[PDB]
């Protein structure tokens, strides 16, 4: 992934100030609830019936938080995903059977609660280099399926 | 397939946009041209710098197209008939394209309107944009 | 979005299916299976072996739901609302798996009715299957 | 792409039998006509307003027939695909901005051509076969796009 060194310094400036207890358990959260098929592969998190639910699931939120620990290894990886997230594609590939498609759409859900969050600070040039991050991340996750 | 409740969040959502409804518009494609570049080459006609004239009426009518797409979400195949003729039989726009700036208008309402961004507004407003999507990119006169 | 066109076309082509309507729709499973095994992850307690009548079974029933979908052709939300049920809110069935099935099924029709398999007539059953996938993955009772 | 030597065998006797003016040109034309949006990469060829004006497009056989070239070209090489395709995989990104999804539809297309000259001979393991060699055909076709 090419950032521009404008662009490096938006993203890293904004990431910074990310709730990192909050955000990924929101992404993952709004998947939950947008992308229903998604629930499948998150049985053992118990209850997941409604949208308040989803979203006040504790483990929704600490599997939450590890995913957005995965995207911030992304951005400090941005010239390497494909080596750094090798063992990370083959989990989703291998033992969970995640179809590809579904990382571009979280991919897009977090950039759904950066904006969420962000307000106008998330701007139309760092959603720009957003759009760049996360479908490196969802390539290097996906990489792995051939 | 829309459900009533997905009809009720949309209606109440994109009616707090009213007068916005032009800036929401114009801020969603000029988030989807920075973010997808390939985008532009359906526009090669337009000014597409910052501040535009042209991309804020572009951005007035796209919104008011789904204002209407809104008011008649029972019968968007007849309300939006004219928009399927020229996206669809005229433009040939590839249906990505449609997936683009459908999320490039989640991010300005998540942005502009957060207080009515809630998961089940943001499920109904996803499922409401990809309905509008098949619409303007099936041939069914 | 059906045409007036599509409608007839898929009429007339799944019409030739007829009593053949349980072994095209097996032989469709036979070739997901096969051709996508990710997709076995949903059957795991049919017998999946070649001419496991539980697969002939199961492909008499999608192929008679196909049936009962062409026969409410404008009606479909509330005519598959079961269904719907079925694979959206209980199985929770990724869409890509609906085009998975959609494409096996065309190529069953393809290499046993080819007569009937022409250009018109796949554009108009791929629209048909896409859309009753549609009503399938969507949660709008 | 990894085909057993069993698949191997009866993907190539297949290919040897391939009518070679008309697969590809068949392909190509139920690409235009059942995707419609893709005629707008083809506004060069002239009438394509029907699906006879489409299938009989002296353009849509010739063209056709450099598309089976490069599937014919990828089963010669299906352990370097994303190095044979390299230049028309950067061709189909930097200059005809054709959106990767639309690669897994022709090779879909192809498939149910092969199902159409073929009839009951397009046996499901058959078909399992050229599923793996056209999703790796695609995979390799968007493998610039990254
Ligand atoms: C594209 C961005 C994604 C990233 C960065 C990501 C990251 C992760 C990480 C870091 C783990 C923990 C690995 C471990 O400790 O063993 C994980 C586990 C998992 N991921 Fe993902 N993931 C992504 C998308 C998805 C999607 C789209 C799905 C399903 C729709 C999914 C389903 C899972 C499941 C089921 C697990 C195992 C959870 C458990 O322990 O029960 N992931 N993911
Ligand atoms: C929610 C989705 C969309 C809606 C509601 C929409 C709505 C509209 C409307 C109302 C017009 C004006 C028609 C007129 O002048 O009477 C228009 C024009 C057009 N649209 Fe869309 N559109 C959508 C998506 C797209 C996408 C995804 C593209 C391509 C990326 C696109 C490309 C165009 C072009 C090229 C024109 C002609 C602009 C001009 O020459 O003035 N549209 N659209
Ligand atoms: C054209 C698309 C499809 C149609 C018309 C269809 C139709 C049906 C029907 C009629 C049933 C029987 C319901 C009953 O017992 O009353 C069924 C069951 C089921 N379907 Fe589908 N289906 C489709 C696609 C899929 C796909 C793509 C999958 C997953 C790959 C799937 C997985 C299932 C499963 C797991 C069951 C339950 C089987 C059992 O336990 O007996 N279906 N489907
Ligand atoms: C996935 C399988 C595909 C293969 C193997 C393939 C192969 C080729 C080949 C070999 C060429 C000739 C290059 C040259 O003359 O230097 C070509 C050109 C082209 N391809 Fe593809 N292609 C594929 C998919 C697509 C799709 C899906 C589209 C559009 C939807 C597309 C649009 C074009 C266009 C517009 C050209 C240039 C034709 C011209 O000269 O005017 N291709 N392709
Ligand atoms: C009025 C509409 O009618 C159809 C909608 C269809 C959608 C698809 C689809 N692919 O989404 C396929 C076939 C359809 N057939 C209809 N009669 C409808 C009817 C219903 F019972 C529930 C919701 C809606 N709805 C309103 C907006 C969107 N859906
Ligand atoms: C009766 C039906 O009503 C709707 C169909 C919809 C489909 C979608 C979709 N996404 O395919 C989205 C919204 C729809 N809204 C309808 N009112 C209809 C009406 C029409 F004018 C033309 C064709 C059809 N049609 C019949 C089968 C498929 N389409």
């Amino acid at each position: 992934v090419h950032l521009t060194p404008e662009e490096k310094s938006a993203v890293t400036a904004l990431w910074g100030k990310v709730n990192v207890d909050e955000v990924g358990g929101e992404a993952l959260g709004r998947l939950l609830v947008v992308y229903p098929w998604t629930q499948r592969f998150f049985e053992s998190f118990g209850d997941l019936s409604t949208p308040d639910a989803v979203m006040g699931n504790p483990k929704v939120k600490a599997h939450g938080k590890k995913v957005l620990g995965a995207f911030s290894d992304g951005l400090a990886h941005l010239d390497n995903l494909k080596g750094t997230f090798a063992t990370l594609s083959e989990l989703h590939c291998d033992k969970l059977h995640v179809d590809p498609e579904n990382f571009r759409l979280l991919g897009n859900v977090l950039v759904c609660v950066l904006a969420h969050h962000f307000g106008k600070e998330f701007t139309p040039p760092v959603q720009a280099a957003y759009q760049k991050v996360v479908a490196g991340v969802a390539n290097a996750l996906a990489h792995k399926y051939h | 397939v829309l459900s009533p409740a997905d009809k009720t969040n949309v209606k109440a959502a994109w009616g707090k946009v009213g007068a916005h409804a032009g800036e929401y518009g114009a801020e969603a494609l000029e988030r989807m041209f920075l973010s997808f570049p390939t985008t532009k080459t359906y526009f090669p006609h337009f000014d597409l710098s910052h501040g535009s004239a042209q991309v804020k009426g572009h951005g007035k009518k796209v919104a008011d197209a789904l204002t209407n797409a809104v008011a008649h979400v029972d019968d968007m195949p007849n309300a939006l008939s004219a928009l399927s003729d020229l996206h669809a039989h005229k433009l040939r726009v590839d249906p990505v394209n449609f997936k683009l700036l459908s999320h490039c208008l989640l991010v300005t309402l998540a942005a502009h309107l957060p207080a009515e961004f809630t998961p089940a507004v943001h499920a109904s407003l996803d499922k409401f944009l990809a309905s509008v999507s098949t619409v303007l990119t099936s041939k069914y006169r």
